[PDB]
Formats: structure tokens, C-alpha cells, sequence
């Protein structure tokens, strides 16, 4: 029904400036107040900002000060966050979320429900390091259920990396294992999918948005 | 003259969710105090307006929508919620300007053997648009094979019965809900408060 | 309201009720909202308006708010129930949404799970590229404590080993990966290279030969 998809993000240099977008489907945008939330790695949730359409009411976190601006296009059903002058503390997964409509109780006190619909999130990475593309290599079928193949994604910074199998319709036990931070600072990921031993060609579609690298490989017996 | 709010609230019989009843309140003066100073209401949520200020505003029309739902489903009546009642029975617009009032009717709408006369819609091809009513009894097609007016495999009756019994829990207990929508058209205002 | 206090952690038996407490002044006036965050996943609203529960959330999840202190109650807890839980309130004074620090639910006495180990040979393609990596994927093990040891020609090798910290999967058992970096000649030099995984004093081994 209702899905909020967040675009943008990637690698930003210290002091660099980054705009983000949140496209919305399934609900009319203006009546609902829309907010931005961030969670730092190994840290708790933090609220960045909120926008309200009625009076263009804008609220920002205390930590964001003159460097972040929140914009909403109700006709486009989209939410924007422009981030300028960025530091390491601003490195986090940023979520766009819809908030329930505030209501007045019988006494007339206003009560605000909270964040019924969230998004998948986008990661902003604040390093002074260059983006490096991944190298997608096949994993020949395993030797032991003998029913699992996979693909290897080597030496990619910064993450995320999205790892697909065939057209993405295949949901037959795909496991995208967590990546490793090597001493080089590059990440390496391995995906494996359980497949019938009796058997169809299988292609792993690897997409790295930060490196502009989209690679699909077919794993062969 | 005076608006017939009591008739909507104190009505002897209430409607099922799929066939929710609409009352048009117009050309009268409305004293909302009886509602907002009352304590018999378990749910009282006003969107886009404060209950205390309502007596001062004037509107072009008021719509009172009446139905009976289980207690756990009352949350769905509020705007922007998913659920069998919200998606298939009664939907409130995202730009809702009005009040939702609900109270327990277990003493009134329950029987020792159980009251199965209150119904809801379990199956529909598409989700309801705001303020849409479906009174259809057509058999639901889950497959390519037509039902031909008979319930069968892959062919189900769209409506289902609430089971209301006195011992059942409060969520499981029947609640009567009235939704007051205050409509402001580009036309002479016919519903006004005491002021 | 500008500050919400939450317990750092709470531990519960598999079948018993769990209560998480969010505390702030006049929290009941505006509303307490609770979120469940599982590792690797976005936050999910479990209760809103101090008591109302979103559709699709099990009836076990319920919330109350008693003045300053608000409690989130899970009537029957499960392995899936474990997550970080956060509480939220709105400030009219500062116009700020306030979040809690978070509470980690840990269900005690959960069944022990054996590690499944899958080892994959170096690519024909990488050996063409002249860089060799052996991948060892460990999945569906509880508890998330594992010791990976790599053996070269049935002799221990500690060179080029890189090991993930255990991470919780959707299937609610931890998962980990190990990578061994070797030169193509070294892969040719020794006939067998393979990964040994020790979980709860049990060593599972998988071997891949060129
Ligand atoms: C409905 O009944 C109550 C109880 O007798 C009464 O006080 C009220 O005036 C009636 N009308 C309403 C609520 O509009």
C-alpha cells in the first residue's frame, strides 16, 4: 500500500554538501507531517527535522544548525533534505518517515501520534577517501547439500552494495552475508542462494550506486 | 430549531460497517457541549478542529456516520490506518476535518447466545475510496472459474459476521462509532454553534 | 518531555511477559510511541498513542502510559521479539521529536543451533586475475559466538584470515563470513585449504580442493 523510497546519498567529503529525496506512494502528502530520522552506526535513533504543510512549520534538531534545510513538494509527494557542511558525526543511515495526524482530545489538548510509516533508509558516508568499484566473481556450485551457488563482491568502498539474483523475483533462500572491513578499508561481500540440485541459469545482478558500477554475472556449474 | 445530534447518538438501532448510515445535519443550531462535556465516550478524537472551539465556528453541512465495530478496530476509523474495516468497510479521507466518537455498546448490542447480526466485509478486489459504501453481496472470485452465484471452491461470500458476547474482551466487545464531518462549501452556512 | 529515559537492557524468559519503561515529565499529555528495530532493518512502530497498536502487529504487543512513566508490554515473548526498542514523544515547548536511548530485549534460554558451514573454491576468474580468495560462509548458528580457524594442508594457517563479527539474521540465528586471501601459487602449492568452525565446543569442517 504505502511505501516511502529514499534516493540520493553516497559518499560526501568533510565539509561537503549532500541533498536527499524521499518519494512517497499510497497517501496524499500535504495533510500528513513528514520527518527525517537518522541512526548512526552502532548508535541510537536521532530525529533530524520535521515539516508540516499547514503553515510550512519547520523544526530542526539542535545538532543541525544552519547546515540542513527541509523541503517538501506536496504535488510531487516528495521530501527533500539539503545537507551542507558535513562532519563525521553526520554519518548515519537517514530515514524518511510519515507521522500520524495530530488530533485534539475531548478536553481540546493536542495529541501527536508517531511515525506509522518508515523507509528503508540511505547511508551518507563522510570520508576523505575515493569511491572504489566492486569486482564481481562467481562461486562455483558448492561441494554438503550440493544445492547452493553464489557470487562474490570484492573490494568496494563506500557501501552500500545491492546484490540481486536474476531479475530479483527469485526469493529462494537468498542470503546476502554481511561485508568485511579489511585493513585496506575496502568492503567485501558474498551472496549465496539455495537452488535445486536437480536443476536453469542463474545471474547475480550486483549494483554499487556510489561507484556507478552495475554488474551482472551468471554463475555456471 | 436545534440539530438532531441526539437522534444519531441515542438511536435505538445502529448500522453495520459495510452499510454504515449517513445522517445529514443542516439548517439548525448545534450545541456540541453535550458531546464534549460527556464522559460516556471511550474514544473522542478531533482532527483539524478543537472540541472546545467548535461552538464558535459555522459550517455549511455536518455529516454523521453511524456504525458498530469491535473495540480493537476503532483505531482503524482514524485517518491513515490499514485494516479490514478501513480498507474494505469504512475509510476516512487523509484530509479529514472532523471528530470520531466511540463508546462501548456491550450492554446494548450483545446477547447471551451471541449477536451475529453486525457484519463486515472480509474480501474485496479493491480498497475503498474515502467515504465509499459497498452494499454488494456478490460472491468473491478468487480464481478464473466463475462462481455463477453459488459459494464454492475459490468462490467465497464477501461478508462475515461479528460474534458479540457479553464475556468477550473489550476489543472483542461491540463499540458504537459516530463520525462527525464538518463540511465548509462555498455556500451559505446552515449549521452553527450557539455563537 | 524533552528527555525520555529507557532501561539499557531487559532480559526475559521465553514464555513470560516483558515490560519496557520510558520515563519523562508529562509524557502522557502528548503521547508515547514505541518502535522495534531488529539488526539490519528499519524501525517498525509497535504501539502509538500510548495504547493503540498498528495493524499487522501481534496482539501480544501492548502499551500503557501512567503519567510520567510509560510501559511497553509483550504478553508472550519469542526469539523474534528480541530487538532494540525505542520510545518517542513530542515537545510543543521546543518543537522537537524526542527519542529514547533504546532497550535491548534478550530472550534467555533459547535453543542452541549448530553452525552450517559452506566453503567456496577460488574463482577460475580470479585465478585468471591472479588474486585468490577462499570464502567460508557460516549461517544459522545460535549463540552468536564462533571461533573460525583455517588450516592449510591440514596444518594451521593464520595468514590472511579476515572474520566478520557475528550478525543476527532474519531467521533469527546469527550469521558470519570468513575470508582467506592467498596467492594463486599458494593455492596450487598446498593441495587442501579449508575452514574449521568451532561453536559450543564442536568443530565443523568443510574442505575444497583445486
Ligand atoms: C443522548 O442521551 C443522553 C443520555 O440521556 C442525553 O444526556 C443527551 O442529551 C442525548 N443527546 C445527545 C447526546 O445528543
Amino acid at each position: 500500500e504505502v511505501q516511502l523510497v529514499e534516493s540520493g546519498g553516497g559518499l560526501v567529503k568533510p565539509g561537503g554538501s549532500l541533498r536527499l529525496s524521499c518519494a512517497a506512494s499510497g497517501f496524499t502528502f500535504s495533510p500528513y507531517s513528514m520527518n527525517w530520522v537518522r541512526q548512526a552506526p552502532g548508535k541510537g535513533l536521532e530525529w533530524v527535522s520535521s515539516i508540516r504543510s499547514s503553515g510550512n512549520y519547520i523544526s530542526y534538531a539542535d545538532s543541525v544548525k544552519g547546515r540542513f534545510t527541509i523541503s517538501r513538494d506536496n504535488a510531487k509527494n516528495s521530501l527533500y533534505l539539503q545537507m551542507n557542511s558535513l562532519r563525521a558525526e553526520d554519518m548515519a543511515v537517514y530515514y524518511c518517515a510519515r507521522a500520524g495526524r495530530d488530533y485534539y482530545d475531548r478536553s481540546g489538548y493536542q495529541r501527536f501520534p508517531g511515525f506509522d510509516y518508515w523507509g528503508q533508509g540511505t547511508l551518507v558516508t563522510v570520508s576523505s577517501a575515493s569511491t572504489k568499484g566492486p569486482s564481481v566473481f562467481p562461486l562455483a556450485p558448492s561441494s554438503g547439500g550440493t544445492a547452493a551457488l553464489g557470487c562474490l563482491v570484492k573490494d568496494y568502498f563506500p557501501e552500500p552494495v545491492t546484490v540481486s539474483w536474476n531479475s530479483g523475483a527469485l526469493t529462494s533462500g537468498v542470503h546476502t552475508f554481511p561485508a568485511v572491513l579489511q585493513s585496506s578499508g575496502l568492503y567485501s561481500l558474498s551472496s549465496v542462494v539455495t537452488v535445486p540440485s536437480s536443476s536453469q541459469t542463474y545471474i547475480c545482478n550486483v549494483n554499487h550506486k556510489p561507484s556507478n558500477t552495475k554488474v551482472d554475472k551468471r554463475v555456471e556449474p | 430549531n436545534l440539530c438532531p445530534f441526539g437522534e444519531v447518538f441515542n438511536a435505538t438501532r445502529f448500522a453495520s460497517v459495510y452499510a454504515w448510515n449517513r445522517k445529514r445535519i443542516s439548517n439548525c443550531v448545534a450545541d456540541y457541549s453535550v458531546l464534549y462535556n460527556s464522559a460516556s465516550f471511550s474514544t473522542f478524537k478531533c482532527y483539524g478542529v478543537s472540541p472546545t472551539k467548535l461552538n464558535d465556528l459555522c459550517f455549511t453541512n455536518v455529516y454523521a456516520d453511524s456504525f458498530v465495530i469491535r473495540g480493537d478496530e476503532v483505531r482503524q476509523i482514524a485517518p491513515g490506518q490499514t485494516g479490514k474495516i478501513a480498507d474494505y468497510n469504512y475509510k476516512l479521507p487523509d484530509d479529514f476535518t472532523g471528530c470520531v466518537i466511540a463508546w462501548n455498546s456491550n450492554n446494548l448490542d450483545s446477547k447471551v447466545g451471541g449477536n451475529y447480526n453486525y457484519l463486515y466485509r472480509l474480501f474485496r478486489k479493491s480498497n475503498l475510496k474515502p467515504f465509499e459504501r459497498d452494499i454488494s453481496t456478490e460472491i468473491y472470485q478468487a480464481g478464473s472459474t466463475p462462481c455463477n452465484g453459488v459459494e464454492g471452491f475459490n468462490c467465497y461470500f464477501p461478508l462475515q459476521s461479528y460474534g458479540f458476547q457479553p464475556t468477550n474482551g473489550v476489543g472483542y466487545q461491540p463499540y458504537r462509532v459516530v463520525v462527525l464531518s464538518f463540511e465548509l462549501l462555498h455556500a451559505p452556512a446552515t449549521v452553527c454553534g450557539p455563537k | 518531555q524533552s528527555a525520555l529515559t529507557q532501561p539499557p537492557s531487559v532480559s526475559v524468559a521465553p514464555g513470560q511477559t516483558a515490560r519496557i519503561t520510558c520515563g519523562g515529565n508529562n509524557i502522557g499529555s502528548k503521547g508515547v510511541q514505541w518502535y522495534q528495530q531488529k539488526p539490519g532493518q528499519a524501525p517498525v512502530l509497535v504501539v502509538y498513542d500510548d495504547s493503540d497498536r498498528p495493524s499487522g502487529i501481534p496482539e501480544r504487543f501492548s502499551g500503557s502510559n501512567s503519567g510520567n512513566t510509560a510501559t511497553l508490554t509483550i504478553s508472550r515473548v519469542e526469539a523474534g521479539d528480541e530487538a532494540d526498542y525505542y520510545c518517542q514523544v513530542w515537545d510543543s515547548s521546543s518543537d522537537h521529536w524526542v527519542f529514547g536511548g533504546g532497550t535491548k530485549l534478550t530472550v534467555l534460554g533459547q535453543p542452541k543451533a549448530a553452525p552450517s558451514v559452506t566453503l567456496f573454491p577460488p574463482s577460475s576468474e580470479e585465478l585468471q586475475a591472479n588474486k585468490a580468495t577462499l570464502v567460508c560462509l557460516i549461517s544459522d548458528f545460535y549463540p552468536g559466538a564462533v571461533t573460525v580457524a583455517w588450516k592449510a594442508d591440514s596444518s594451521p594457517v593464520k595468514a590472511g584470515v579476515e572474520t566478520t563479527t557475528p550478525s543476527k539474521q532474519s531467521n533469527n540465528k546469527y550469521a558470519a563470513s570468513s575470508y582467506l586471501s592467498l596467492t594463486p601459487e599458494q593455492w596450487k602449492s598446498h593441495r587442501s585449504y579449508s575452514c574449521q568452525v568451532t561453536h559450543e565446543g564442536s568443530t565443523v569442517e568443510k574442505t575444497v580442493a583445486p
